[PDB]
């Protein structure tokens, strides 16, 4: 007869999808039968065959319904609601554990029976990462803590090098690791501030290839990006929390989320220099290069870009001692299933061939 | 809260009777209640409690004699200023039924306790018939109370006060006088190991 | 059947939440049992803890409601139509004493059988704040003193000092004692006019780090902030009442709050140092910073800007009397805690470890 | 069923004037509690909460149990505002200023009054203060208001001019409430203006603050674009034709723009902007007022000499009850011979002569 | 029990308001007893006695219901739609009649038993601005059947002229007359799109002090109007039909209306210049001044800027034959009235006393 409001918006949280329309045509997809539901013997996508059947009794219902937008958007809500919660009370570390997990379950599941992702390659895309800085692991930790602590007036690190350096590449596994928001500076700035509030109840956010002024000699075409940085020295010394809009309206008063701030090689004012607690340097390396060329899978499969690859590293190098307590049981719990697929020879052996710049598998 | 013209010496003088005064060394422990440390002639106790002083003389002094207790501002900056309860404890349900709410001294055990109210110096004291050490005993013991903490005008000792005991007869002039610090906090031993430790 | 609206109102009302997705999913969380409620038995957040019993009932309703969002709303309004009120009727001073009953609200709770911060850290705090200018107690006081009177064209206080050299820390202090907003005045202008409506019924307002002119000699890079203030001096003086504006809502016409501003040694114009009382020259002192490399805890906690900070300071140093009568009774109720929980002696060693350039805890 | 009476709530709004909707969903839910225990009433503190409430005890109560208050505080702010456009419509200027006069007696009642704080003597001494700002003080607060009432197009502003600190400020302000208007900026992006603008709509005077000019680089004024945009606004400040004010992305609103007062500093008055304006008053910085103020603190901290009642009692001092219009001459004289019964003309003399030695008005 | 909805309406068209918020306010009125008004009785205002009695059940029920400003809506946009009606059916000329009709029925009440207006003040007006401009009566014609006719590429009036030349006076006078509204294209041409909306469905519009270039050699600012004008070629062509919104979306195309355009001696474009089909220089007249410096309450009264004396103007001299049929007769009824108030001699003292600049009633 009527429909429950209620499940959809707690499918919506095992999900924890905040995307309306998603969300809708997801849930319609129950609407069929499952005990033929092809889409689940075929086992793609959990998000569906986890939670068909359960829902089936109110997806059936669900595609009669008048309002499905307007149900669809409560559970939406609710799932924005937990975010916000989540964000003014749990602890930062609380929040990179929460997310780890997170990626852990993905991770037995692209890894497990059902899933495609072969465990080799991924690895091997560990060891390129490792060849890309020196103490690449100790630098991932570095960062993981650095966010964490968030210490104000350092909380953002710089990223500068030339055209196609790895910047991003790292840049962006960072980020997927603890899960934020890249934004653009380089905008206008009439939609700087709609712009600034997609950093909303975000752990971290990414300043991704911000242009500056200062810098033809380097054939480098000019942009607001830096000196708009410069600007929200008020966002990024992250001291008193700073207002951000969303959707032409007021949203709320947070602590600007730290982050990376990659960039070509531009002049940086002191003032926005002293924002940045760390700055790393990265420069074109020929091997590199030639080892992804004869390594295509690394690039197509976008796995050396990807946090999971840097979670597969903390968890190949880092101690247990490291990781919070909650989720040591599951981190050691990797440990031994990745050491019983890799001899530290096969491993060593990887990052050699990167050395060499000769495909990572070969 | 007017200031006074007057200011209450605080000369140390015996008198022809050779007045001085004795406390109960209650040691440096932690939960003590009142003590005294002569190196700093300072008497720190807790608020409200029980504060013991004995009055020793040479030679008993004429019946009628009263003993007066003030207090003043160490502090000559603020020695003109009238010391007086805060306006928190001065509002409070601890009126004994006798002491006045803005009195900071009290007298405890001693019916013939008498309190005035200067209308000349607004000072405030208390007063009580002095009577002969009790057989057994070679002092007049007489209890003492302060309804104020030295934090709530200063806290790090901003406002340091001095309590004035006065030996007068009855129509009350000086007969002798000693005077001792008094501070009002919650942990007296505590307070008074770390300042003699101060050297 | 149906959910209390005036329930969730209630609850809005006890926790001071203007805001709806916080709210939403607050109250969303007391839709489970409180019989074996592990965010109770383990008290952590008090605005669940303590309420949860009581709302339990209720919630159990709203989360079978097809309008928690709306009905969240309502309980906001409440909340904003309060604050208003409130800013209208009450005076000044019976607003910081508003505002201090729920800072001492809170560290009842910080210093309790329940929190989870020590006491002997804060103390540190102020002992470090407490050496970063001269009778730093008298001035948090006076500038109490500037912000409660509020007279016109002596309402803005100017702190104008090197990088870090803790002008920010100090601001970002008070700002949070009196309770209010900061804006920056250093994007375009083409919408500030919403990032003003944030003032809105704020008790003070900060514009942290304003960029000026002229400062090209310290390599200090040029930005319209410092013009944009002058060009709001009808706001800055508080003489007549200036229109605040957010987005399609609430176009108040308020008389603009008092306040700080936070610069890098910038060009003022003679026709915006006017409406600057006093200003604070901060110089950068290294036995403060020393003292904080050995004192990390002192930033990883944000305590040296806390509000907390400041108002436990005054309860060490200021008399009863300063404060007021419907208050001094819960502040000897304190004076007496800090008397027994540290001593004289004690703290004076504190500032002496700062004046040296060590760790305060020594 | 017992519903709410959205009438008995749009009364209230009425009866206080309330035009914000938020401010309205306080008020109101105040009179939710016990009238008897009311604290707030046998205290007696705010005028516009104590007598209403047992009035309106009994509506509040099935208020606060409805499912959209915020409705009904709005079809109550939307008639306040409707009872605001009819009389900015029909009424004369003459009647407006009057009514905006008795809503300042009434506060000036309590104010005074024995359930208010509100020192007579020290406002009479704030008139004092005032009138030693401009020589005929009292004669100018008139000349502007007749100005004002009036509306003569081509003739409806007046430009006070001055340095810093000057006073120009503390009486634009003070004409201003008396009058009952809007304080406006055309400093910010015209981008912005249209809407700055709008919060003239149905007022009867404006006053534009500082506006910064340009030329001014001699005198180290920051140049801006306020004068400027005036002279775009010229139609606005002429009067003869309607303009069109936009409010909230909908134009609800082709009236006449209001006159008003325009303060600055010393910058350059365009020709075309000049003419615009009928009188320029020319304040400078008055030493002795200084001192006086230095040690009169309460006239600056109480926000006396600012005020829309330092300004009336002046008129209510000087002013024939003739001036003033006969729908209120009564009220008028009850005030003047309650001043005088208080004061005494030898006093208020003695006022103005410290003010003018530089000296602490009162004593 | 509900309100007539068809009663507001009624109302509303009786009134001719498209004002939602007034409508609402004048109805709010009526809700009272009529037995005993004061504002009804005073008879001081034509749109309320008028009604009260009609419109006074469906004003104590509609103080009642709870859709007051939606009703109200409904109302005012059967109005607009009543207009939108008659600019694309009724005639220019018919439009210019219902005007003179609805024109005509204010001066028969201000000119009556009830009213405050003088004959003999406006009479003045007429008089006083017969000596604005020679052959003033041939020219509000010639103006009319401009405005009427509406040929493409000669529908625009140039009034050029100093300050205080009169310019305002008569085009606003014009206005009125015809009853159109008045534009500010000085403003930035990013907002100008909103203002041109406002010239919807209307008879005539009026550019009022349009700012131009080069006018520094005479003490003129700078400003856009001028060339903002020359951007808007199509819309004072009146050849194709201009798209015109308002509401935030293009509410409609149409045919822009003619009109007047008031600058002062600055340098305007041949290709605007083209665009204007007359040119009238006013000059600043002595006695025209002298005459009101002693005649005050033709200004105090706003007659002779009125679009009421204009219409007395053509009622005193025009024929009775260039007007509409239909209103002939009315327009007599005005000539008798008109005459058996005054004498040839009289009013031609009036203008008289102007040139000699003494005062109109001397
Ligand atoms: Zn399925
Ligand atoms: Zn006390
Ligand atoms: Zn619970
Ligand atoms: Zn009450
Ligand atoms: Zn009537």
């Amino acid at each position: 007869k009527q429909v429950s409001w209620k499940l959809v918006t707690e499918y919506a949280m095992e999900t924890k999808c905040d995307d309306v329309l998603l969300l809708l045509g997801m849930y319609l997809e129950f609407q069929y039968s499952f005990e033929m539901c092809l889409k689940c013997i075929k086992k793609e996508q959990p998000s569906h065959y986890k939670y068909h059947e359960k829902h089936y009794a109110n997806a059936a219902i669900f595609a009669d319904s008048k309002n499905q937008k307007t149900i669809c958007q409560q559970a939406v809500d609710t799932v924005l609601a937990k975010k916000r919660v989540d964000s003014l009370q749990l602890t930062r570390e609380q929040m990179l554990t929460n997310r780890f997990n997170d990626l852990l379950d993905r991770m037995d599941i692209m890894f497990g029976s059902t899933g495609s992702a072969d465990i080799e390659e991924w690895m091997a895309g560990v060891a390129w990462l490792h060849c890309l800085l020196p103490k690449m692991d100790s630098v991932v930790y570095d960062f993981l803590k650095c966010m964490v602590y968030n210490i104000p007036k350092k909380r953002y690190w710089l990223f500068k090098g030339p055209i196609d350096s790895g910047k991003t590449t790292l840049a962006a596994a960072l980020l997927e690791l603890c899960g934020g928001k890249a934004l653009n500076v380089n905008l206008p700035l009439d939609r700087l501030n709609f712009e600034l509030g997609v950093a909303i109840d975000q752990f971290l956010v990414v300043f991704e290839d911000v242009k500056g002024t200062g810098g033809e000699s380097r054939d480098l075409p000019s942009g607001q990006g830096i000196n708009n940085l410069d600007n929200l020295r008020d966002y990024l010394d992250g001291s008193v929390k700073v207002n951000l809009e969303k959707k032409h309206l007021n949203k709320r008063t947070q602590i600007f989320p730290p982050g990376i701030v990659t960039m070509n090689e531009y002049s940086v004012p002191k003032t926005l220099q002293a924002r940045f607690v760390k700055q790393i340097d990265f420069r074109p390396k020929d091997y590199l290069k030639h080892c992804l060329e004869r390594s295509e899978f690394l690039l197509e499969k976008r796995i050396i870009q990807s946090g999971i690859a840097l979670l597969l590293m903390l968890i190949w190098y880092r101690p247990v001692a490291e990781f919070a307590q909650s989720i040591q049981s599951r981190i050691v719990e990797w440990k031994e299933r990745l050491d019983k697929e890799f001899s530290l020879s096969v491993y060593q052996k990887m990052k050699f061939n990167v050395a060499m710049g000769i495909g990572v598998l070969d | 809260s007017p200031l006074s013209s007057s200011v209450p010496s605080q000369k140390t003088y015996q008198g022809s009777y050779g007045f001085r005064l004795g406390f109960l060394h209650s040691g440096t422990a932690k939960s003590v209640t009142c003590t005294y440390s002569p190196a700093l002639n300072k008497m720190f106790c807790q608020l409200a409690k029980t504060c013991p002083v004995q009055l020793w003389v040479d030679s008993t002094p004429p019946p009628g004699t009263r003993v007066r207790a003030m207090a003043i501002y160490k502090q000559s900056q603020h020695m003109t200023e009238v010391v007086r309860r805060c306006p928190h404890h001065e509002r409070c349900s601890d009126s004994d039924g006798l002491a006045p709410p803005q009195h900071l001294i009290r007298v405890e055990g001693n019916l013939r306790v008498e309190y005035l109210d200067d209308r000349n110096t607004f000072r405030h004291s208390v007063v009580v018939p002095y009577e002969p050490p009790e057989v057994g005993s070679d002092c007049t013991t007489i209890h003492y109370n302060y309804m104020c903490n030295s934090s709530c005008m200063g806290g790090m000792n901003r406002r340091p006060i001095l309590t004035i005991i006065t030996l007068e007869d009855s129509s009350g002039n000086l007969l002798g006088r000693n005077s001792f610090e008094v501070r009002v906090c919650a942990c007296p031993g505590r307070d008074r190991r770390t300042e003699e430790e101060n050297l």
